[PDB]
């Protein structure tokens, strides 16, 4: 399963 | 930066002419992903041919499977043929029984 | 008896036309189980082996949402950098990310990552203690300031260390038919005469898993690698995998070599000898 939340460089 | 692929040409299973196999062109250790490879009976390009999802190593260089069903014969002969951007001109590797 | 869940993500710009071709695929130890392919037809997370076909409608639902919220992440990140390395926008580039768990033999969380890559080469990095980033360079060290202060860190310990190691063992137990037995390499060894008074041994191993293996020859028992070829472990296409190693020996000699075969399917290493 995938994370969840994903954060831009 | 630019990594130059790696090749090899081989069966799924051991070759015997008369029985029904897998070709296999395994390229690995390139960079950029984009790279053109077929797989050739006699000079000519197959058309059924496949290959596995775009993964990489932990070094970040790719890696892909292209493969076909086939049947070996003592005549036919068959390679391998890539294109990258690292190649000045397509690199083809024929496929060896004993490799 | 240890084990991973591993997303790999590779995103292409492409300048002359359209949104980047992003690939995502996963895998357990060294079987992939699903794939998203933004070519494809689908536009959905598909999955690529039987086990994880049990999952039902708010699994693929739910992994397809998510997959493609990070497709677009890639997507702004290949913009971002872009300005950051301060690069035309003629040119095409590639965003890697590569996350996931082990657990260990114990079946414990053993370790997590979280990494990044930017035209081939490491970018940011989540260290071992999952607390500190690693980056390459001033672009990346920008990113890490950005991920220090919004805690990202944190956000992603969280996930290794819990959600991804209770999917991982859920995975394992669902497929252990195959993900929890090991294929010991099945081995054979050929000659081929090169000249009047030269040989070449190749020793095989083939449909072996996990990919992790080692062929080592050896001469009156002693390790050789000199007149030796050893080629990369690769994929049969079946799921399984092939390697060979060849040494050149003198015509007439070849029982002095061994070839030694090391593979977590066989309790005790084996040693193979020409006929």
């Amino acid at each position: 399963s995938l994370y969840n939340v994903v954060a831009t460089l | 930066i630019q990594r130059t692929p790696k090749i090899q040409v081989y069966s799924r299973h051991p070759a015997e002419n008369g029985k029904s196999n897998f070709l296999n062109c395994y390229v690995s250790g390139f960079h950029p992903s984009d790279i053109e490879v077929d797989l050739l009976k006699n000079g000519e390009r197959i058309e059924k041919v496949e290959h596995s999802d775009l993964s990489f190593s932990k070094d970040w260089s790719f890696y892909l499977l292209y493969y076909t069903e086939f049947t070996p014969t003592e005549k036919d002969e068959y390679a391998c043929r890539v294109n990258h951007v690292t190649l000045s001109q397509p690199k083809i590797v024929k496929w060896d029984r004993d490799m | 008896g240890s084990h991973s869940m591993r997303y790999f993500f590779t995103s292409v710009s492409r300048p002359g036309r359209g949104e980047p071709r992003f690939i995502a695929v996963g895998y357990v130890d060294d079987t992939q189980f699903v794939r998203f392919d933004s070519d494809a037809a689908s536009q959905r997370m598909e999955p690529r082996a039987p086990w994880i076909e049990q999952e039902g409608p708010e699994y693929w639902d739910g992994e397809t949402r998510k997959v493609k919220a990070h497709s677009q992440t890639h997507r702004v990140d290949l913009g971002t950098l872009r300005g950051y390395y301060n690069q035309s926008e003629a040119g095409s580039h590639t965003v890697q990310r590569m996350y996931g768990c082990d657990v260990g033999s114990d079946w414990r969380f053993l370790r997590g990552y979280h990494q990044y890559a930017y035209d081939g080469k490491d970018y940011i990095a989540l260290k071992e203690d999952l607390r500190s980033w690693t980056a390459a360079d001033m672009a990346a060290q920008t990113t890490k300031h950005k991920w220090e202060a919004a805690h990202v860190a944190e956000q992603l310990r969280a996930y290794l260390e819990g959600t991804c190691v209770e999917w991982l063992r859920r995975y394992l137990e669902n497929g252990k038919e195959t993900l929890q037995r090991t294929d010991a390499p099945k081995t054979h060894m050929t000659h081929h005469a090169v000249s009047d008074h030269e040989a070449t041994l190749r020793c095989w191993a083939l449909s072996f898993y996990p990919a992790e293996i080692t062929l080592t020859w050896q001469r009156d028992g002693e390790d050789q690698t000199q007149d030796t070829e050893l080629v990369e472990t690769r994929p049969a296409g079946d799921g399984t995998f092939q390697k060979w190693a060849a040494v050149v020996v003198p015509s007439g000699q070849e029982q002095r070599y061994t070839c030694h075969v090391q593979h977590e399917g066989l309790p005790k290493p084996l040693t193979l000898r020409w006929e």
